[PDB]
């Protein structure tokens, strides 16, 4: 919850 | 008149100002009268081009992102540094490309930390500026990278010491692009005072945002009719990165019309 969410996810998705 | 009522009710829901309005029935009026004929149905694609023809030539629109520096300007809360951020994200993510950023915002409170946990996320540089000098050395630091997007401070641009502010902080000298940024939910009367000001320094497109917010496109439309340039983006919402859009003439102009 946070309007950078999306944002935040796709980082997490490229650090895996 | 018959299916001309319609046109003129259209027009009407469009929040677009009288004398545009007329001046469009003018011309609708002269072209069917003289040639073939009109339905109820295909008033709407003739009316709409018509509008259109009153916008920068499409090649005006869109211009993609390609200078170093990207410089967004405008209005206070307009969603400058959100847009920023979304800008920056297509660059690194979809673009696959090297980014910093740079702000100037010293003024509001928490700007700085605004823009700081968006660089912290994209793991990207920033440098804060308070002058042109600064700005200038940021450069140096920033020579390897692809795209560095600056933001800045957002004032009551009608009063021009801050346009004056403006152009000695940020040097247009060099390859950069500027976006004068603009809310959707604001008067045209405003908007027109703000373009007026803004006359004296080299904005490339207009960035439209809160789209999602009103009710009627009219006032940006009246204002993209007395403009040299198009629009580059559009906004659409708080989300990052996903509520950014682009437009051609057209694209604009339908939603226009509901
Ligand atoms: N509804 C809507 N809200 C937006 C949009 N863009 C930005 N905002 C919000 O407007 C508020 C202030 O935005 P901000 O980027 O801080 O404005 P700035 O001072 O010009 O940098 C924040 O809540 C943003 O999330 C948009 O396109 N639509
Ligand atoms: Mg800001």
């Amino acid at each position: 919850y946070d309007q950078a969410a999306t944002l935040r996810a796709k980082m997490e998705k490229r650090e895996r | 008149p018959e299916p001309l009522r319609k046109a003129e009710k259209l027009l009407q829901e469009t929040g677009i100002k009288e004398s545009t309005k007329t001046n469009t029935l003018k011309k609708l009026l002269r072209f069917s009268v003289e040639a073939g004929g009109l339905t109820e149905e295909n008033v709407v694609g003739k009316l709409q081009e018509i509008l259109c023809d009153m916008l920068p030539s499409a090649d005006k629109w869109q211009e993609p992102i390609h200078s170093k520096y990207i410089v967004l300007f405008g209005s206070t809360g307009a969603g400058k540094t959100t847009t920023l951020a979304k800008l920056a994200a297509i660059s690194m993510l979809e673009k696959h490309k090297k980014i910093a950023f740079i702000t100037t915002d010293t003024y509001r409170i928490a700007a700085v930390e605004q823009l700081k946990t968006y660089a912290e996320l994209l793991q990207a540089p920033l440098e804060v500026c308070y002058t042109k000098e600064e700005f200038q050395q940021a450069k140096e630091l920033f020579s390897e990278y692809d795209h560095v997007f600056v933001d800045t401070a957002g004032r009551n641009f009608k009063d021009p010491q801050y346009i004056d502010e403006l152009k000695e902080t940020i040097p247009f000298e060099s390859s950069i692009q500027s976006f004068l940024v603009l809310s959707a939910t604001a008067k045209y009367e405003d908007m027109k005072h703000i373009v007026k000001r803004f006359s004296s320094v080299p904005v490339n497109q207009y960035i439209f945002t809160k789209i999602d917010e009103t009710t009627s496109l009219g006032s940006v439309f009246n204002i993209l009719a007395e403009s040299k340039i198009g629009v580059g983006f559009m906004t659409n919402g708080q989300n990052v990165p996903e509520d950014i859009q682009t437009v051609s003439p057209l694209g604009f102009v339908r939603m226009l019309c509901r």
